[PDB]
């Protein structure tokens, strides 16, 4: 009955249960046919289905318009990865040969590995809010393995761009945005603007950052002095 | 009777788990045996292959999950991916041909071929590793150069079998690539690399570095071996101090001995002599540059 | 059984109206569900895309018919024309390839691609707008710089997704 079982299974990996699987807000609680042979395959499938259900759960959660652009950058990267899966699903279909459950596992190993790592980051992130995401990004980036390290690098590139934007604001128009508790400039009759030295990163050196702080600060201050400042420059 | 046995055989061979095939947490999975004397004997040999396949996967999780030992992982991921590709293709194709023709067909020719390639590479690797893991629990109760060394010993036992040494050398090479990058970082730009340490020098205003004795590598112990190492270290310290000299910026880019070093990083380096020849060359340049910097400018 | 379901699926997906698919003046059109657990779940996600497509057209009439708000129209006409061009081309081509090959063929790969581009731009826009329309009834009960401002806030939430801000910026520009 393998072909029928395969169409049910194919649908199952997408996170939609079949008439012979009791997958709900939970795994396959039992298989409706009980052989050991099926059961052993079933253990590896159950883990697989669980993860699909989790990813969807997480995605939905972050799509509730909650924290950082740092966070956003991550949603975009995960969202990219689900494209690969889809590609795999047409590719399995495209085969045109009878594909076994045994076969299904072998062909899609690589996604089990990448996907599982991405959950590790996600669990730790549940705690973290703001600038802590940046420390976690730094450590992760240091870890080797070509693929793992490669994913980590991609996340770094989209973030560094968020920083460049904040910097750009600061250096040219004395403007700065700290949003959910990242960067390092804090406000505070009081009305001052100043550097949070513990939050200055040393990735881009602290010393380097300190000079930058003085320069942005100086620009805003000049504007307040007189509207007409050194322009075209 | 005979038909039944072959249908039962195909099913056994894939090595599915179950309730009939029970689990002992550590022998592993075991099932009751009760076959023809002929089949039962073959089933015993076969049991050995299967046991390794299962042990290997287990081994694999351990070495890579969220482990430490950058090097340790890097090997494990690569080996798991290669063994999976060969086994998966071969096996799948084989079960389908056997089922397809007539509902069962004989294993043995198929098995012999697959068996040689698989058996030799995987088994040897895991056996050394099992001993080393045990040894680590024993050290802890009562590193880098040691991993290279252990690999070197393994090539040396292997010698005279083309297949084995070629595979092993290829894994060595990739692993050597990490080594070559850290060496390269140091010799060209005075920077070591440490995720969770990958050198036995740890940094203790202007800072210093020293060697943490407990972990200390197997490869460089003997009086003579250490003196030679000190001189190698001394070039390395000189290089880190040149990096400190970025008070007046230095990013090495002047015409030096650079090309040679870049080739060397690519090379796969496992030779004491070639490498030391290289450090001398690098050293001389590092000192000349230091001097030029000091003396004028 | 299976064949029947896929032929039924193609027909559902175009999202034609009828007597079997009934109308509630405000949920909107709704039809009885009764499918395989597999298909039924997919059909729920899908239901969301379709609902927006229908809401959008509705929204569009309102904003441009013989409305006031010169600016308001100018945006609406441009957005309706762009969404129509992308959707129409893509969809048409897709239904024909699926029918042509064998009388039905699977949606899902086709849908994923089309879905990302479409979903993101349209949804975000209409959601803000729905809140602002509500707000206007509330102001009336108890402008220019405000439209620019609202657009500015929207870019600012968007930041760090190339695609979105580029589209939005282009509409901003014309306006």
């Amino acid at each position: 009955p393998e072909e029928d079982i395969l169409k049910y299974v194919s649908y199952t990996l997408l996170a939609t249960t079949s008439a012979l699987f009791p997958f709900d807000h939970e795994q396959i609680q039992i298989p409706s046919k009980i052989p050991n042979f099926e059961s052993g395959l079933l253990h590896l499938i159950f883990e697989a289905g669980l993860l699909y259900q989790s990813l969807g759960y997480k995605v939905e959660k972050f799509r509730m318009l909650n924290i950082s652009p740092m966070k956003k950058a991550l949603i975009i990267e995960i969202s990219e990865e689900l494209q690969n899966y889809t590609a795999f699903v047409n590719n399995l279909v495209s085969s045109g040969t009878v594909v076994s459950l045994k076969s299904l596992y072998r062909e899609i190993y690589e996604n089990i590995i990448r996907l599982r790592i991405y959950c590790r980051f996600t669990e730790h992130l549940e705690e973290l809010s703001g600038d802590t995401f940046l420390i976690e990004l730094n450590i992760f980036k240091s870890h080797g393995d070509l693929t793992i390290r490669k994913i980590a690098t991609n996340l770094f590139n989209s973030m560094i761009s968020l920083y460049y934007e904040y910097l750009m604001n600061w250096l040219t128009k004395g403007l700065l945005r700290a949003t959910y508790g990242e960067f390092f400039i804090a406000e505070n009759y009081h009305i001052p603007i100043e550097f949070n030295q513990e939050r200055v990163p040393a990735f881009i050196p602290k010393e380097l950052a300190y000079k930058i702080f003085m320069i942005g600060k100086s620009y805003i201050f000049l504007e307040k002095y007189c509207k007409e400042v050194q322009w075209t420059n | 009777q005979e038909a039944l046995v072959v249908k039962d055989l195909l099913n056994v061979l894939i090595g599915l788990e179950g309730t009939y095939i029970r689990y002992f947490n550590d022998i592993e999975f075991k099932i009751a045996k009760k076959m023809d004397p002929s089949f039962k004997t073959f089933s015993r040999r076969i049991v050995r292959y299967g046991k390794q396949y299962m042990i290997l996967t287990r081994a694999y999780e351990k070495w890579s999950d969220t482990s430490f030992g950058m090097v340790l992982q890097r090997f494990a991921y690569e080996i798991r991916r290669f063994l999976e590709d060969v086994y998966l293709k071969t096996l799948v194709e084989r079960l389908e041909r056997d089922f397809n023709k007539v509902p069962n067909f004989s294993i043995r020719e198929l098995e012999q071929i697959i068996n040689e390639t698989e058996v030799n590479k995987q088994m040897e690797l895991l056996y050394n590793i099992y001993e080393e893991i045990f040894r680590e629990i024993e050290e802890r109760r009562t590193k880098g150069g040691a991993i290279l060394k252990i690999f070197q010993q393994k090539i040396l036992e292997n010698l005279g079998d083309r297949s084995s040494v070629m595979f092993l050398k290829k894994l060595l090479n990739n692993i050597s690539q990490d080594y070559c990058t850290m060496l390269y970082e140091w010799l060209t730009q005075g920077i070591l690399n440490d995720p969770y340490q990958e050198f036995m020098t740890y940094d203790d205003w202007d800072t210093q570095y020293f060697i943490r004795k407990d972990v200390l590598l197997r490869d460089c112990d003997s009086e003579e071996d250490k003196n030679l190492l000190f001189k190698m270290l001394r070039t390395g310290i000189l290089l880190k101090v040149v990096r400190a000299s970025l008070q007046i910026p230095t990013i090495p880019s002047n015409s030096s001995d650079i090309t040679i070093q870049e080739i060397n990083d690519f090379a796969d380096l496992m030779e004491g002599s070639n490498l030391e020849l290289y450090v001398d060359k690098c050293y001389s340049r590092a000192n000349e540059i230091f001097l030029k910097l000091f003396f004028q400018g």
